[PDB]
Parts: structure tokens; C-alpha cells; sequence
């Protein structure tokens, strides 16, 4: 979603909102059903959920935000409805990420955001750190907390 | 004792008595709960192979 502030959200919107929370939810849903009929209790699916930390500080990106904030929720519902031991939450909050080796338009400014004591990274790097994310380690983690 | 056991011996008996729907249920309940299989499964199927994980806080309780 570009150039769509509160004024211009409509049809496209609503679509990506639909695609970026709700179906994520029906699909975590889907999963629960199956794994509950076969009595499948004791292999839960881990979700990683991509998070952004600027809900909302940029603007013109319509209900990107809205979206990525209400996955939020599954933090707490994990500990309050009945599909903690079919599914288990891992919330990615991902940085910057550099793209591919040409000028998408946020790559020139990349050097300058590091100058601040920032640090972005590489697509194999970025890649590297979520596949952390499924390291045994933290596998025992998200089936506790 | 041991030797005489076919596919979904005395499922007939499950199906009909309260009793028997008492003692294997319980049991079965246990199977999923500790050693995380059917008994019931085993009994009724009779599969080749089963695997049991041990994902999750209850997964880990099986595993232990």
C-alpha cells in the first residue's frame, strides 16, 4: 500500500488487511480444527508472525500497521483460549532488510541510517536470524512462554 | 495369556456394554495423556508405524 493516508483507505485497504490478519487467523484456525480431530495434542505448529515496530509512524501505507499491530493479540489468547498445545507464537519484530543489488528507492539512504549506530542487514542475513527463530533452543521456548 | 490377538478384538463388546465403553476410554485417555498414542487406534487400525512427539509443554510431560 503506497501514497493511501485515512482519507484514501478503501477496496484495496480492506483487501490486504483481510489477507494480513484475518485469513493468518482463519489459517492458524484451519490448522487448530485438523490437529484437534486426529487428537494430535503434543506437535504444535510455530507461527512466525512478521512485526513491524512503526505502527503507524511513517504514514501513506493505509492499514499496513493496523494489520501487523492486531497480530499482537495471539500473544495473549495463546495463554487464554484452548490452542496453546496446537499452535505456539514467534513474533519476528524484522529491521531493515536491503533488497536486491539496484536502487529500490531505500537502498541510497541505507550508509546514512548507519551512521546513526544503526545496522541493516543482508537478505541472507535477515533470512539467517528467522531461521534462528526455529533453532531447538527456542523451540522449547515458544511451547513455554 | 498372550497369543491369541486379532484387528479390533472385542470392539463388538465396545460398541454394545457401558462397562466396557468405561475401561477402554479411561485407559485410552491415559495412553494420550502419558505415553501420547490410542490404544484404542492400535487396536481398531492396526498400523505399521506410529510416531509420538513430544512438542509442547504436555509433549514434554510424554517425553520425560
Amino acid at each position: 500500500e503506497q501514497g493511501i493516508e485515512l482519507e484514501h483507505i478503501d477496496s484495496k485497504s480492506e483487501f490486504a488487511h483481510r489477507i494480513m490478519l484475518t485469513n493468518i487467523l482463519r489459517m492458524m484456525g484451519c490448522v487448530k480444527k485438523q490437529k484437534s480431530a486426529r487428537g494430535i495434542e503434543t506437535r504444535p505448529a510455530q507461527v512466525i508472525l512478521p512485526m513491524s515496530p512503526n505502527h503507524g509512524t511513517f504514514g501513506g501505507d493505509g492499514m499496513y500497521s493496523e494489520s501487523k499491530l492486531s497480530l499482537e493479540t495471539l500473544f495473549n489468547r495463546w495463554h487464554s483460549e484452548s490452542w496453546a498445545n496446537q499452535l505456539t507464537v514467534c513474533g519476528a519484530i524484522i529491521g531493515w532488510t536491503r533488497g536486491t543489488g539496484l536502487m529500490s528507492a531505500n537502498n541510497i539512504i541505507a550508509e546514512g541510517i548507519e551512521k546513526m549506530g544503526v545496522r541493516t542487514f543482508s537478505q541472507k542475513e535477515m533470512a539467517f536470524n528467522l531461521l534462528g527463530l526455529l533453532t531447538p533452543e527456542v523451540v522449547e521456548l515458544c511451547q513455554k512462554s | 495369556g498372550q497369543g491369541s490377538q486379532e484387528q479390533g478384538m472385542g470392539m463388538d463388546l465396545y460398541k454394545t456394554s457401558k462397562a466396557a465403553q468405561d475401561v477402554w476410554n479411561r485407559a485410552d485417555n491415559h495412553f494420550k495423556d502419558t505415553y501420547g498414542f490410542s490404544i484404542l487406534d492400535i487396536v481398531i487400525n492396526n498400523p505399521v508405524n506410529l510416531t509420538i512427539h513430544f512438542g509442547g509443554e504436555k509433549g514434554k510431560r510424554i517425553r520425560e
